[PDB]
């Protein structure tokens, strides 16, 4: 899958 | 900003300690009344030696006072904002235009810009201006960048988001190997790079660049502190097995790679089980 | 201690800031020089605010510094060596004569003594002293407490380790359930607790406590940003599947249990993977 | 009894040395394992030779086992019980009838014994039994003694304290001149034998007597490792002081006595201070 | 080594006792005649009770034995040696040779070590390695230290007398207060250090450091078992009657130290006598 991530 | 004081004075007598156990040999009483009053800035390295005292983590004394939630800053709020615009489409538009023209401000804004690019791409909105830059963007953020931090494998991961492979490439391969591990949250990311172009690479069929980033992260588990996302090795390991099994045709390879899916939905990751399912019948095609 | 200033400074040029950039509004430039020069001890807020400048994480930034490995104190060393002497026995006494004494001194403490009870109980070596005060020692930590951090839930997790299960069920019990996250090493050490307690409920049979751990640990995963850890999930997962084979007596409970052991072999976690197939071999008996 | 293996170890730990440096050419690897778990009694040869080893007093080291409290054993404890009824007379009876008769056991049991009757003699309880005896006592004790230990000055010192000097001179006579040194514990016993002997000749006039005990003090003196009392030194030197009053008449004796007096007042010792004051007021009429 | 055996036969004998009596529920007749012998090793607990069947003291039986002398061991000898060369250093040169080489071989070897400084010190002669080395050997040597022995206290009382003081206090400091007795010996010798670095301070003038010795010695007096020796209780009580005078100005104080001063004088103890007057004569100046 192709993950977004903001931290 | 944060009661960092209240929360000192809060474990210092749930653990029954007087305010002397923890001044004793750092400050006067007078001076450690006024850090628990919250009315004198504490030093990173006062805290960390109450904490030592307290014999409570320091992190998590940070956490309780409120380092938790992004909330702390603007930036913060601008990336909780996103997901509510996701759901939210009409949204967009307001913001957008108070964050495109910041985007280069910090790389914290640049990996925003690119969450509301990610949205647009998703319900197809116009973004004219994004494809009129990125390039730029990029020749301007990284050209000359030696050394990377957790929010550049954040950009990098989003990048590979709206962006096509090729375009983004470039970028990667200076920031692997790995040789550190700089905290939950830095290996969080670092992963989650592996892992959606690792992705790519299956899909595009890029078995060069699979092994690639099949490597870079078993070459992760050899670092000393490094904290492995399990869901990520569980999704990775799926992927080399479709990897090996697009490679030496191995039906063994397929059907561990079915295994794995099925593991997700049973353990009730219901999310990853249905993006794997797609993936996986997509891969016996495109 | 450790150079923040520095780090700043690296970060600071990586990203081709002025100094202006950091200090401007927060400091006078001499003391921010101070400051990047590390000969003037930095606040947590002002650090917060050149974090929010840098645009680079605040907690990546003090990893950075050296709040990483546990060496930055005392009690770090002790808990490293640990492993050290795990591996090694004949470390065993020297240490333990020096440690045990402050077995009481801070809950930190507490846990690295209940590490080195951990090592004996594993050689069989003596260790009378344990045996006649932890009841004592457990009595005086919790009898009156009323909120825990994690270092408590670490506490538990080897409590557990070297007591029998009955001796240590008292002190749990009110340390669930979790309603708040305090940070991923939090969420990690309430996590180990459940997994820890949920293995030693089904392996004695205990299924009303195997129950209630089930519970617990669902519960986790309904709060706001707690880290639920993937490895445990899947782990705690199979012994729901357990359960509910040992209850309901469902054969694909048995099944699906058996299909995430094989799964920690397929993604190479083969010591998970020897340790659940030894935990089910002895689960179709008894211990 | 005593754990002297365990202090070894200790000591070789605080020091930084391996089990290696200790036994090795003295015994294998497994035996003084055995000895540092207590579990070996140790012989004194090799005790003194891990001493070497450790750069450790020897004699530190068996005081640190647990050589120290006279509790190591059945006469110590009586003993210890002695002070307790010197205060606490009640108690006299009850220990007195299981003491007394088993007075002839040994040396230090007679020297217990010894005890008790100082205390009845101090609170004027009856002891009909001993006026009945100690002639007899003494004669079979001594009769055929021909060299002395520690034990029995310090049996003749309690005996000075509960009988007319006269029926212990013939006791104290053979016991001197001292030629060697038997340790710290034989030289206090042997110097308090004269400082009580030379203070009951002094109160009773006993010039010649008193010209004797000083001899044999100062002979002391002249003795190899011989460890002289420093205070014992500062009353007996009153006491030669006295003498020298008591004969030439010197008034710049009686000073000097005087100040030696004083100088007990001033370092702290008051007990030794009251004790000479009185003993001078005595002095200057009659005894 | 010792012969313990006969010792035992010896006393035994004085006092009229029969073998039966020492090994009755100790040991067989046959072993116990080996014993006596000398020809079997006696354990430390065996000694103990034969002691208490005796009535005879334990530790005076081990003197008569042949524990008493230094002569029982090299360091023994050594250390005789010392007091040798001290009066005649002609000696010096060829000893100084062996021992220096192995001055950190254990901590009695070090002490002797100190000893030769000493006496070099003490006639001028040429010590270049000391100089280059003490600083080093005692952190080798006490860096990570944390319980001290009656040894521990011997060197430092050597220590104080061949180095400046300011070199020697950070290793004193740790070493007290004493809480325990443990022998003579050792009362001694951590009666010594006190002693030895009271009449440094006073010199000195360091009257801050000077309390601090006073009120350690006078600590030691509160423990259970300690055996003061009085000539050092004299002394001692004369720096603090000089203390005392350095401070209050008290005229009182200096006529105590002076009749303490003439008391030994008076008892005889000359040498101690000569070197108060020139440590008081000194006083009134540098």
């Amino acid at each position: 899958a192709i993950t977004l991530i903001f931290i | 900003m944060f009661k960092i004081g209240s929360v000192l004075k809060q474990i210092r007598q749930e653990l029954n300690y007087h305010q002397i156990d923890l001044y004793s040999g750092i400050m006067s009483k007078s001076v450690y009344i006024k850090v628990e009053a919250d009315s004198r800035p504490i030093s990173v390295e006062e805290l960390s030696k109450f904490s030592e005292r307290l014999g409570v983590n320091f992190f998590e004394i940070l956490n309780r006072a409120g380092m938790n939630t992004k909330s702390v800053n603007e930036t913060g709020k601008e990336k909780l904002l996103i997901s509510k615009i996701f759901t939210n489409p009409d949204l967009f538009d307001k913001n957008f235009q108070r964050i495109e023209p910041k985007r280069l401000t910090s790389l914290q804004y640049f990996s925003i810009y690119l969450g509301y690019i990610s949205i647009a791409h998703h319900y197809n909105i116009e973004v004219p201006t994004f494809n009129k830059t990125i390039t730029s963007d990029l020749k301007h953020l990284y050209d000359k960048r030696t050394t990377f931090f957790g929010i550049d494998y954040e950009i990098v991961s989003n990048l590979l988001n709206v962006l096509p492979y090729e375009e983004v490439s470039s970028i990667i391969k200076p920031m692997y190997p790995i040789v550190d591990s700089f905290g939950k949250d830095y290996d969080l990311t670092i992963q989650t790079v592996l892992k959606n172009a690792l992705t790519i690479s299956i899909m595009n069929r890029n078995l060069k660049e699979a092994q690639y980033y099949i490597n870079q992260f078993e070459h992760l588990k050899t670092i000393k502190n490094i904290s492995i996302n399990g869901y990520y090795d569980l999704e990775i390991n799926y992927l080399k097995q479709i990897y090996q099994f697009l490679t030496d045709k191995n039906i063994d390879s397929y059907l561990n790679a079915v295994n794995i899916i099925n593991i997700f939905k049973i353990i009730g990751k219901e999310d990853i089980h249905r993006s794997l399912v797609e993936e996986l019948t997509k891969i016996s095609a495109k």
